[PDB]
């Protein structure tokens, strides 16, 4: 998945969406240690960056999305979705990685 | 300011019991939710599981009978036993601390809510190699 | 229009009209009906489990999920279909 | 007085046979809620007075 520098790029993750969700985005550099991105569904802790957009969990039927806007090279992480539905049993395992691969 | 330290032995013969050590920085055992984390390479990291005082102990059901997560007050660290390691079990493994919270959509007093779940920080990691 | 002096007493328990009203009601609900379908060929072996949901144990399901045979428009055919029922309209016949 | 069911809801249309019409109920779009009704608290308490007095 790559786009150009200072562009913003869509990233989804996962099963379309049942009922009203919360989504955790996690990131991970290679070779380091896993890290967090966002924990609510649009949220993100302090002494973190913006410009990451995520999805209103309230739509129904959707596919959850990661947009990433004025990307540069340490960017560059594997990316993990985790979902919770309120329909759903409890997933103990991770989503799928989608690698970035930035120009 | 906080900071862990997985620790472990790392090469483990078949159906042998594993164990696990984190060690803290600051923030004393008692304050915190606990987790453990198991990762090969390439794949999505497997929640192993989460573990605090006054029965807050809930497990993966995968597993759910050969692996027990434990704390230590005395020492202030994170404790993990296992119980017949086989050759699945190659990976490397976190501790970590986590941030709940509520997800409220219908009805309050009817439970028409749930808690959620995030590992705010991460430690370093073992890579535990299961070999004969 | 209104009346002077005249003075009449009542009653509500022994009046009567309201056991025809009650009547009237009743006879307009059946007068409704008969112009719309029955629904004989619908009592059938229904197989059936629980709708998609992340259930607590101790609770249980309002919703049951519910599939069987119904004849097509052909009298040849016959179709598998499916549908939802609350519980209090399915119960149990008497492994599966 | 209020009252409400707010799972939403599909209809769907099986035949029975010739010229026969029959309605199931089909997928639900949404989380599994329950069926409430609301009132409100001082105005019925007030009433409750009124009708002891
Ligand atoms: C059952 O459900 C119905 C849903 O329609 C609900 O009726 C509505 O309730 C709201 C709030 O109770 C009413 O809104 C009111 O609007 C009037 C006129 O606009 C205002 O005077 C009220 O507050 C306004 O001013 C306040 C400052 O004084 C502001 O803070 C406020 O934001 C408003 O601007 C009040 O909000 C609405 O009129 C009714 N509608 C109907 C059709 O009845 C009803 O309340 C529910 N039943 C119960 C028991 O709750
Ligand atoms: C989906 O269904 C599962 C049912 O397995 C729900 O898991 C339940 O999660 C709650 C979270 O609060 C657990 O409650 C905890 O229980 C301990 C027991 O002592 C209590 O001390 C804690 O304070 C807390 O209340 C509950 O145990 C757990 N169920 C089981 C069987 O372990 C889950 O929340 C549901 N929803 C989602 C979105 O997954
Ligand atoms: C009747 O009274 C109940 C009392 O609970 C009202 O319930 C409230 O309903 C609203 C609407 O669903 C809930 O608001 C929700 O809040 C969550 C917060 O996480 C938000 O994410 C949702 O988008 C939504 O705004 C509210 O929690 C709930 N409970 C309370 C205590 O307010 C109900 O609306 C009343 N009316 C009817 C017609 O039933
Ligand atoms: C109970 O209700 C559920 C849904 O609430 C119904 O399940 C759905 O049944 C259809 C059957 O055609 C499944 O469609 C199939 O899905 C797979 C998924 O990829 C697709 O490959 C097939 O080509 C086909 O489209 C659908 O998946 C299934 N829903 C779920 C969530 O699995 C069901 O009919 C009801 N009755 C039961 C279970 O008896
Ligand atoms: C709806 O109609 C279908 C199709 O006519 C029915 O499926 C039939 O179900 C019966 C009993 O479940 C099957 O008999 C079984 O056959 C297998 C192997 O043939 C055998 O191992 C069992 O002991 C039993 O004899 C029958 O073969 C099967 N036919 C087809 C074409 O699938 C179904 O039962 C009807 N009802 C519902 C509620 O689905
Ligand atoms: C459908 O829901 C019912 C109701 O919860 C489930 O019945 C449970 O069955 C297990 C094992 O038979 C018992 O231990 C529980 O106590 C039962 N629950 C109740 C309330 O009695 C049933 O298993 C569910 N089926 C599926 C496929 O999910
Ligand atoms: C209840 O469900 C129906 C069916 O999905 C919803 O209707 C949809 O609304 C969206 C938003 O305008 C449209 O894009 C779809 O085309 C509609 N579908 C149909 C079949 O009409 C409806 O909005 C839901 N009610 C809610 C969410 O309150
Ligand atoms: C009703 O209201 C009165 C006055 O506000 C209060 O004294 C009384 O306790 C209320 N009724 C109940 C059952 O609480």
């Amino acid at each position: 998945v790559s786009v150009a520098p200072g562009q913003t790029a869509r990233i989804t993750c996962g099963e379309e969406s049942l009922g009203s969700r919360s989504v955790i985005w996690y990131q991970q550099r290679p070779g380091q240690a896993p890290s967090l991105i966002i924990y609510n569904n649009n949220d993100r802790p302090s002494g973190i960056p913006d410009r990451f957009s995520g999805s209103p969990g309230s739509t129904f039927g959707t596919t959850a999305t990661l947009t990433i806007t004025s990307v540069e090279a340490g960017d560059e992480a594997d990316y993990y979705c985790h979902i919770w539905d309120s329909r759903r049993p409890t997933n103990w395992v991770f989503g799928e990685g989608t690698t970035l691969i930035v120009l | 300011q906080v900071h862990l330290q997985e620790s472990g032995p790392g090469l483990v013969k078949p159906s042998e019991t594993l164990s696990l050590t984190c060690n803290v920085s600051g923030t004393l055992v008692r304050d915190n939710y606990w987790s453990w984390i198991r990762q090969p390479l390439g794949k999505q990291p497997e929640w192993i599981g989460y573990v605090h005082d006054s029965g807050d102990t809930n497990y993966n059901p995968s597993l759910k009978s050969r692996v027990h997560l434990s704390l230590d007050k005395s020492k202030n660290l994170v404790s993990l036993r296992l119980t017949g390691v086989t050759a699945a079990d190659s990976a490397i493994y976190y501790c970590a601390t986590t941030k709940h919270g509520r997800r409220i959509y219908g009805v309050v007093a009817f439970k028409e809510w749930f808690t959620y779940f995030y590992m705010d920080v991460w430690g370093k990691g073992t890579s535990v190699t299961v070999s004969s | 229009i209104h009346l002077e002096n005249v003075t009449e007493e009542f009653n509500m328990w022994k009046n009567n009209m309201v056991e025809q009203m009650h009547t009237d009601i009743i006879s307009l609900w059946d007068q409704s009906l008969k112009p719309c379908v029955k629904l004989t060929p619908l009592c059938v072996t229904l197989q059936c489990t629980n709708v998609t949901n992340n259930i607590t144990d101790d609770m249980r399901g309002e919703l049951k999920n519910c599939s069987f045979n119904m004849t097509t428009e052909l009298r040849d055919k016959k179709q598998k279909v499916y549908s939802l029922f609350y519980r209090l309209d399915v119960v149990q016949i008497n492994s599966n | 007085i209020n009252c409400t069911r707010p799972n939403n809801n599909t209809r769907k249309s099986i035949r029975i046979g010739p010229g026969q019409a029959f309605y199931a109920t089909g997928d639900i779009i949404g989380d599994i809620r329950q069926a409430h009704c609301n009132v409100s608290k001082a105005t019925w308490n007030e009433t409750l007075g009124k009708v002891v007095k």
